[PDB]
């Protein structure tokens, strides 16, 4: 007894002294676990053993794979002991006292959250240091893949610790307070993945858990259902609206919109966003959650584009994609490059916690090509109109846009066959201008980014169509000067657009732009060249 | 220091030379161009001038880069400057001399027509700093400088001189068609021809367009397409030909109106 208490206390006191050998401090605690038999001895040993490790490796870049792997063993062992104890270590409820032997530490304080809450924090360290490894490893080395293999095992501990918290805690006000955070971590480890990969992590997490079950969702029974995953997400989602921390509520809402905008229909997501009412909020809630909001904005900008809504897409992305620094604003930047910048390390934790690991990255080239394809289909006919002599619809002046980069490509001394993706998009634009839609589609299919979409064929043909339409428009706009008359049959055949579309587009456009053009539906023929802007000025001079 | 200076300059120059050649062989045209700038300015600074092998390979690269650039004149020039250097090499086969002279003459033919003015500043002009050219040696000037030179005209394949006769010796539309029928069969036999079909075709068809605008000023479209149509290698879809004309028209070579209601094209010149 008193041997054990006196040892342990001597160690804890010696730890609060500056010069210490942390290797020897760890090895001593362990060699004194060897002696311990009684359970309070074990638990009180581990409770100061885990942070003793984390503290030992604390001032490094991260704790290496071996020390992390053994500290996991520690937390799992304390958990196995607390599990085999089954809450009976506290002498039930009516009698709280931890008494044996509280006199030796003398520093005990009544609580559950106080003594048994610290547990969660331990788990969190395992996770946090873990992330610090994924940031600091080489993105493409196999090591990164191995670390990511460890992610699953952390998710395990999240679920297990959750379940022990459910069995132990008898006060719902405390149980909620305790559960909010591991629900949060649990969410962070799910939403960016596919329903499959998530149900893998979940299944794998449930297989390592024994006869202990208390949970609201009741997954052990319902594991195989297809409504499983969705109900988990919306479950923890609805839970986190209870908690009073605003960053937590917005966090939750944003995880919802992300997951949903991936594995569910776009309209649901849009509804969620406009109903959720976070605007003046997001600006003041610091960096990481803004990274999250920009991530979900990107995601709905992406799925809306998968739906082949161009008008919607360009609406969604313009604010965030006008940013020069967008790569940083999405929280993706190599840690190293800003690790030299941010030093000293004390305040470097701040900027380094802001960037994200690789598997959570949204490829920027995909996003940029997407938005630029949009800004193309949108801005090209209106431009063609304007500079070939019709300006009724034009007052865009376009910030950081496809048009400006057109103006800068025209001014180059050298014009090379396209290599960078913006050049392929470019060639597609000029192709539209001259009226070869085939060429434009060809140049657009040479872009690599389209391969990251699981629906790629569908959007290939969908885009081929929307491009057929807009390029028909553009053609008409540019060439109406030298053509007095047109044939809907020929035009229809050559653009590969059925006449119903042709007459519709052309008529609608001429009616919207007030163009001096006349269509006979009966013979399917069109007429122009009357004029003008200047001729209306001739007329205005003549009347008065 | 001047020794270490001269050596380091030489190192850096050769370095850029192979950055150019590797880039071109690796199909990176921007790094190629940028490195070529780097070469030009270096030689301007350099005291010791390059070894002939490196310059020959330099033009050997420049010809490709200016091919894909869309500027036929620079292409032609660097291709000439490859000739002038290659006549000095001990292994020179008559087949090769013939091939290259031929190709030079073709690139002169393929050239877009410089006669109709370009309003505004052409950025491409800056590139001419690179080849010593102060301004563009108009398609005329190219034809002259080529036939003027002994070896060049001398080694050209007969089919191509014949082509130059088809196009530039009293060209009449139908007769040019008939001449092209026979001559293309004899012409396409030879290796060099593969690459020049498109710009050549466009030049021919431009000539056709202007001659048609002069000879008859109001016509049915179906009557125009027959004249505009060319033989086998130059064949084009109907609307493609329509747009070749469109090109020529927007280029302000011919001022045109078209009424398709009656399937008519009207050429009116009221200058």
């Amino acid at each position: 007894q008193e041997d054990f208490f006196t040892r342990l206390q001597t160690i804890i006191d010696s730890r609060g002294k500056k010069t210490v050998n942390q290797q020897s401090l760890i090895s001593t605690l362990e060699e004194l676990l060897t002696v311990a038999e009684k359970p309070y001895e074990f638990i009180m040993a581990y409770l100061t053993l885990i942070p003793s490790r984390f503290d030992a490796s604390a001032n490094l870049s991260y704790q290496p794979i071996d020390q992390w792997k053994s500290s996991f063993n520690d937390i799992s062992k304390l958990l196995s002991i607390l599990d085999q104890t089954i809450d009976t270590y506290q002498v039930n409820e009516f009698a709280d006292p931890i008494d044996f032997i509280e006199d030796e530490p003398k520093e005990d304080s009544d609580g559950v959250k106080r003594i048994l809450g610290s547990i969660f924090s331990f788990v969190e360290r395992l996770d946090d240091e873990f992330m610090k490894s994924l940031l600091n490893i080489d993105p493409h080395s196999s090591d990164y893949l191995i670390r990511l293999r460890d992610e699953q095992s952390i998710y395990n501990l999240i679920l297990r610790t959750q379940l022990y918290f459910e069995a132990t805690l008898k006060d719902e006000h405390d149980l909620e307070r305790a559960l909010t955070r591991p629900f949060v971590k649990r969410l962070d480890h799910i939403y960016y993945k596919s329903e499959n990969l998530i149900k893998i992590m979940e299944t794998a997490a449930w297989n390592i858990i024994p006869a202990q079950f208390k949970s609201k969702f009741t997954s052990k029974d319902q594991l195989d259902s297809a409504d499983y995953v969705d109900n988990l997400i919306d479950g923890l989602s609805t839970i986190l609206s209870k908690q009073n921390n605003i960053a937590v509520q917005k966090r939750a809402i944003l995880y919802n919109i992300y997951y949903t905008a991936l594995n569910k229909d776009f309209q649901t997501a849009k509804d969620m966003l406009l109903t959720s009412q976070v605007q003046t909020n997001i600006n003041q809630f610091d960096s990481s959650l803004q990274i999250l909001f920009n991530r979900v904005v990107v995601q709905l900008g992406l799925s809306a584009f998968k739906l082949c809504l161009i008008e919607e897409c360009h609406q969604i992305l313009n604010d965030l994609l006008s940013s020069s620094h967008l790569r940083e604003i999405l929280g993706q930047q190599s840690l190293h490059r800003i690790s030299l910048n941010s030093s000293n390390n004390a305040s470097a934790d701040e900027r380094a916690r802001q960037c994200l690991p690789y598997h959570q990255h949204i490829n920027l080239d995909l996003i940029d090509v997407v938005f630029l394809t949009c800004s193309l289909l949108i801005e090209i006919p209106r431009m063609t109109a304007f500079y070939s002599g019709i300006k009724v619809k034009r007052i865009p002046y376009s910030p950081k846009s496809i048009r400006r980069s057109l103006e800068h490509y025209d001014k180059l001394s050298f014009q090379g066959p396209p290599e960078t993706l913006r050049d392929y998009v470019l060639f597609a634009a000029k192709s539209m201008q001259k009226g070869n839609w085939r060429d434009s589609v060809k140049y657009l299919r040479e872009i690599k980014s389209w391969a990251l979409l699981p629906n790629m064929e569908t959007v290939l043909n969908s885009l081929t169509e929307r491009v057929q339409v807009e390029s028909l428009k553009t053609y008409f706009f540019s060439f109406k000067r030298f053509y007095s008359s047109f044939s809907v049959a020929k035009l229809a055949e050559l653009f590969d657009l059925p006449e119903n579309k042709v007459v519709e587009v052309l008529q609608s456009v001429i009616a919207e732009l007030e163009i001096p053009a006349k269509l006979n539906d009966e013979k399917t023929i069109f007429v122009v060249e009357k004029g003008d802007e200047i001729t209306k000025l001739e007329e205005a001079m003549v009347k008065l | 220091v001047d020794l270490s200076d001269a050596d380091t300059l030489q190192r850096y120059l050769d370095q850029r030379f192979q950055q150019v050649d590797v880039s071109v062989k690796l199909e990176l045209w921007h790094e190629a161009y940028r490195s070529i700038e780097d070469v030009f300015h270096l030689m301007k600074i350099s005291k010791r001038a390059p070894k002939p092998s490196t310059l020959a390979n330099y033009y050997e690269n420049l010809v490709k880069v200016f091919f894909v650039s869309g500027d036929p004149l620079l292409h032609t020039t660097a291709w000439k400057k490859f000739y002038k250097l290659y006549s000095t090499n001990p292994r020179a086969t008559e087949e090769e001399f013939k091939t290259y002279s031929s190709t030079i003459f073709l690139s002169a033919i393929s050239t877009q027509l410089d006669e109709i003015p370009s309003i505004g500043y052409d950025p491409h002009l800056r590139m001419y700093r690179l080849l010593n050219l102060d301004a563009k040696p108009t398609r005329k000037e190219m034809l002259q400088s080529i036939i003027e030179d002994e070896s060049i005209y001398g080694k050209v394949d007969e089919e191509l001189k014949e082509l130059y006769d088809i196009i530039e010796v009293n060209f009449d539309v139908d007769t040019v068609k008939q001449q092209l029928e026979n001559l293309l069969v004899k012409l396409s036999s030879k290796t060099y021809f593969s690459q020049y079909i498109a710009p050549l075709r466009d030049v021919i068809m431009r000539r056709v367009f202007v001659a048609a605008s002069q000879k008859f000023t109001t016509v049915s479209q179906s009557e125009l397409y027959k004249l505009a149509t060319l033989p086998a290698p130059l064949d084009l879809s109907a609307w493609d030909i329509e747009k070749s004309l469109l090109q020529a028209a927007v280029e302000d070579y011919v001022s045109i109106t078209i009424d398709h209601e009656s399937a008519k094209v009207t050429f009116a010149k009221d200058p």
